[PDB]
């Protein structure tokens, strides 16, 4: 998955 | 509420204990109780709230993705039933966070940082609802997430330096929204690159209190661009 | 019960889904519901039950140890209050497991393996109650744990080969009980060494279905002996 | 802590 | 030789020091010197020799594979020149090991274990020569490796239990030879499965001195079969 | 020299191949050959030289420390003999680097960055000689290291921003010299803290080309201060 | 690569 | 050991 914060 | 008889300061203290114990459901409950005392949150308290609920919904999301994968490969009612059970709990947590944002935290006043912070949260939790939504309701949740991300972007671009970790994290997440939710990989890529490039061009604005957060998120932008190109 | 309207087979199926999703509270609830259908558990089902509750109580134990450490270093009521909250939940889970063992699972009949398995569980969950108990009640919980471990040892020594993973795991855990609960490090060391040595002497009894489990626990015995000498 | 299973 | 003036016992001692320092070129030189004193090696000394040279040639092989990959993707003389430099050094080490085997270690006498051990080494180092060989010479090195592996298999099948780590490691490596060198993936798969299955069927033959080695290599057989199916 | 017949550009190319193959002895030999062509090194080439020799001497240092520990715990000549063998090779590599610095690289001209870079190398390799030196010669090698570190500090403080990675790395290493070599833990601590604090105060000077290196070394300064306080 | 010992 | 670069 793509990175989120 | 169950936290109504407890002092605000004790709720904050117990949220920090629950964090240390990795008891994130407890931590979220304590911070919800503190929010409901009706006083604005400090920066530290803001981030106790967010880390607590992110961990709760993060575990629900990971469980939902596992069951959803089993379900779609299976194509008995048991996998669907259990996926729906987890999905309902995840929606419940998101609805709890969004109601706290609307009822208590989002305001026409406070730091630019404060309003961006909570508006980013609103976009995020509408995005998590969108990941499990279907049909008539999906594309409405999408619009709600977009409008909250976009209001947050408008403020951050005017009131915060391009290296500010909240501004960067917002753009990282909005960029993921474009890619994974709105099927616009080119808007996702353009935003991630613009955000990274504008951070580099004004790298002199890094703050001694948060530069490690800034550079961490700058790498996450680069990571996603690598994944996407 | 909340699981009363669900088919036994669907409860087992959903326990396996919850395991894959690492939703161990759900998994334990499904397996409690299956146990309450009143049929004996298979070996596989036995180990769905045990892994589910071990993960739930394991997280509670780790949280309790963190808070307890903060508490004893602190020598406001908040740390004690929250430690007591976690402690109460941990005791509740242990009481739930012990009641299922007594009410449904422990019997004067079935495999030697079956009776040893559940008697080991009874010793273990009395040990977890002992870790947080005080005063008048501690030393009683200790006796209950000891008598369940000892009955299990008596059976395993007569009915199971010395490499059987359940026999080995029982002795590993009973050895830890001696050391950490009963303040008898020499009984702990003697049992661990005897168990290891008797496994080596009859190593030819390893089973092709479980030898990896046997050798894993044999190393854990060696690990504890290293830690203790 | 010592190992248990 | 440079080690000719040193006592055999001091050479062994220094090989063990070099192992602890991870100085494997030194370790190999010390063990070559010890071999050249002309006395048979013990089991321990056998495995000091083998681990030393395996680490030296293992590093050369990994370097050769990196350069070879760069070279074939490049399709200036520099990459070829440097790959040829590394290749020459790797061949030199293999020729050194094979000469020690033929001149000193392989004999019509000693343990079955001893002859299998050195014959496995001969097959292995002919295999490493085969990995970099071309044309007229490749298929000859292949035959040499095959005949050494096969003699070792014949002995091990008659003189060693099916769980013996040397017998298992030989078959693991011979199975890889079939797959990677002889372009016979079905012989590779059949040998790995037969070896694993025959180890399980006679699992009672595990030795208390080496069972951890046996079970480790049994998993490596399973690993390769997973990779190959 | 053995590299004398090879084109400078081919030597650089082969150094980069050896780096990719983790063949650091080869890499150092190629870069020594390039240095000996007599042209100044670029920044990239500078750092091919330094990484090559750092890896060679780093392995020798780690081996020396292992043997030295065995030796001092042992209080037969074999451990001392082998430690002396490794020590001689380590001194040989350091003498090779220091001779290249004096004969070719250190000059009264070039970047401030260039002179600081090579003067830091001179201090470092005199420090590695000091780690194994005894008696009459130790305290002389110490003075040589100190004077090279100090000249480098004087230049860096006047010509480079406080976040420059070379300036920071120099101070990190000079601070370690004070602590481990000169038995002045308070000079070590004062320099590390001053360097860190002055980097934070002028954090706006981070460069978009090297800020990741700067912040990495800033954490290493904090790490050492944690270790030392 | 496949495993060898 | 302390960190150097
Ligand atoms: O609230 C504010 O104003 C504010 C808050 C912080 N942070 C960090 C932060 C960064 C971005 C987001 N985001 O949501 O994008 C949230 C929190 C954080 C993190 O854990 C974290 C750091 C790096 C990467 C991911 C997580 C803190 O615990 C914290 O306090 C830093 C500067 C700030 O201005
Ligand atoms: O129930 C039976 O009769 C029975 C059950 C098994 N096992 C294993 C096992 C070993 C010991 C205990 N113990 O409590 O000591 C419990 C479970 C296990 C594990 O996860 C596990 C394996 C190694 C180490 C720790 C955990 C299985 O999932 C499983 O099925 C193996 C042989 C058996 O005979
Ligand atoms: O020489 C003999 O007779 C003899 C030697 C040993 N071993 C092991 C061994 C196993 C297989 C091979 N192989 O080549 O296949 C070589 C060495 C070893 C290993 O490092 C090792 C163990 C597991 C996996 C890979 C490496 C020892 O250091 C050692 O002493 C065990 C039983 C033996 O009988
Ligand atoms: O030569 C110059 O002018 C120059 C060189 C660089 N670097 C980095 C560097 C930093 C400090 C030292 N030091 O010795 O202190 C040496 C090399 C480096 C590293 O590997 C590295 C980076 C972080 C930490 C440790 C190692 C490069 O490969 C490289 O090129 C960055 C800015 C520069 O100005
Ligand atoms: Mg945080
Ligand atoms: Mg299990
Ligand atoms: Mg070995
Ligand atoms: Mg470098």
């Amino acid at each position: 998955f793509p990175a989120t914060v | 509420g169950a936290m109504g008889s407890m002092e605000r300061a004790s709720l904050i203290q117990k949220a920090k204990l629950a964090e240390q114990a990795e008891r994130y459901e407890d931590m979220a409950a304590f911070m919800k109780g503190a929010v409901e005392k009706g006083e604005e949150l400090s920066c530290e308290e803001r981030n106790l709230l967010s880390v607590a609920y992110k961990n709760v919904v993060g575990g629900q999301r990971a469980a939902w993705r596992v069951l959803s994968s089993i379900e779609q490969k299976s194509n008995g009612p048991e996998v669907r039933e259990y996926r729906e059970k987890v999905e309902t709990e995840l929606q419940g947590v998101c609805d709890t966070v969004l109601g706290l944002l609307d009822s208590h935290l989002i305001k026409e006043a406070g730091d630019a940082e404060s309003r961006v912070f909570y508006l980013k949260m609103k976009g995020d939790y509408y995005r998590y609802l969108a990941e499990v939504a279907t049909g008539d309701d999906k594309k409405r949740i999408i619009d709600s997430a977009r409008s909250a991300y976009q209001e947050a972007m408008d403020i951050s671009k005017k009131e915060m330096p391009p290296t500010n970790p909240i501004r960067l994290g917002l753009a990282l997440n909005f960029s993921v929204f474009h890619y994974e939710i709105a099927n616009s990989p080119e808007e996702a890529i353009s935003l991630a690159k613009t955000t990274f490039d504008e951070a580099m061009a004004d790298l002199h604005t890094l703050s001694e209190d948060s530069y490690k957060d800034s550079t961490l998120i700058m790498q996450l932008l680069r990571d996603n661009l690598t994944l996407w190109t």
